[PDB]
């Protein structure tokens, strides 16, 4: 099926961590393990309602890191009078994507900042 | 030609304003104003030193946390990752009750020069550039 | 009998919420939490001092300069200054294009002790009060 | 009429002041007019309407101060809960109303700030 304590929807294995870490340490952790895998993506709602049913035991409710990260990063940025947007004076901030151990609502945070996390691998 | 109030700078016209607007109505503020401004683009150094010293030297202004300028995403989704991390392309999202940071704003603690992505239905203090007619 | 995630205090549970919600988001889902909570209250002292120690220590919080708590005005007016200083009373009033500053926040630079009338529709992070079962 | 340098308008006098002071030093520097006079007080649009007339050749657009302070205190403050409003910790803080030298459109603003103003009293 999947190696033990891992859960499979779908041609896909899944394992929830209760340990916070940051976006990158968190992914790290993912690519880390024996089968090399990544933060959980979710394509449907039915995946992100399977996902919260893993999360909810143990996980719930923490925020759980999903992968998205740089989520406003590469937006069409534009200046309103139409000059162009050539000059640049960004900080120095990132955000990644979250969602509550309990419900499939996304919340943007600072990737910076430390939750639970789901890896995913394919089978 | 600058107007009273108006601070000129490089054949500009520049002005703060206290009102806290959101940023949509901020820009719409601006358009209305003499032959028709805009939120304030940066377009260089000189540009954002000049800015910088016009907000910190507004009184009003206040202890304010950020001043809105006219950046805004265009976007077109509504989070600007294209793919997760695996490398699949984001179909499904779950963006309901969720806000999105895509106006540009100038930010007190980083000496109004360094530029924010924050929630555009936030209510600022905004700056206005214009062209004089 | 508090859940995890809320912290107990004399005989209530709270938990500071870094979703960034208006001032009626944040009740609402205050509301929907447990059996029902809600933007916290401040009843005296000591809970204001544990208030003030639970956001300080949660870490998303941010630098986050503003914290909805449960006050509301009433109003009923939409500003509360009943008279000119003349002594006549207010009748007409020209409020299009103002906000209101009738919702509590505590604040990052006040502690978050002091309390604060802010603009509701703004979005902050926020703190529940709930009596367990 | 009204004394010279002022102006009536439906038994009242009026006249601005391009000198910026906090609402307090606006609403004293009145009082201490040879009538004894209050920040410009509005109970009619077509009274707005007059006093807009008279603060644009001069003073427009400089924020004027009119006779309305402490904008957020007396308001019916209730806890969401339904708990007594017995107990209090509020700031050190005072919002006072303006408007643009040039408009109708009231502005709230922070007591001690610094605006223009036009005085008022009864002819
Ligand atoms: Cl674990
Ligand atoms: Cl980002
Ligand atoms: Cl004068
Ligand atoms: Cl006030
Ligand atoms: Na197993
Ligand atoms: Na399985
Ligand atoms: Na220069
Ligand atoms: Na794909
Ligand atoms: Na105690
Ligand atoms: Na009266
Ligand atoms: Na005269
Ligand atoms: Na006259």
């Amino acid at each position: 099926d999947c190696p033990s304590g891992w859960s499979s929807y779908e041609g896909h294995c899944y394992k929830p961590f209760n340990e916070p870490k940051n976006w990158a340490d968190a992914e790290r952790f993912c690519k880390l393990q024996p089968k090399h895998s990544h933060l959980v993506s979710f394509q449907s709602a039915e995946e992100a309602d399977f996902v919260v049913k893993l999360t909810r035991p143990r996980l719930k409710a923490n925020l759980v890191w999903m992968g998205l990260s740089n989520i406003w990063h590469g937006c069409n940025w534009q200046w309103s009078d139409g000059a162009r947007l050539n000059y640049k004076d960004w900080q120095e901030q990132s955000e990644c994507l979250a969602f509550r151990g309990v419900h499939t609502e996304w919340l943007n945070m600072d990737c910076s900042s430390t939750c639970s996390f789901v890896c995913k691998f394919k089978a | 030609d600058c107007d009273f109030g108006w601070s000129p700078y490089d054949q500009h016209c520049y002005q703060a304003f206290n009102e806290q607007k959101t940023w949509d109505e901020a820009e719409k503020f601006c358009r209305a104003q003499e032959n028709g401004a805009h939120l304030a683009s940066i377009e260089s150094n000189g540009e954002a030193d000049f800015v910088s010293w016009l907000i910190s030297q507004k009184d009003e202004l206040a202890d304010e946390d950020y001043v809105w300028i006219g950046l805004r995403a265009q976007n077109k989704e509504q989070q600007c990752s294209s793919e997760w991390s695996d490398g699949s392309s984001v179909s499904y999202e779950n963006l309901i009750d969720l806000h999105t940071k895509k106006c540009g704003a100038l930010e007190k603690l980083t000496g109004f020069r360094k530029w924010v992505n924050y929630y555009c239905e936030q209510m600022h203090a905004f700056v206005c550039k214009l062209l004089p007619y």
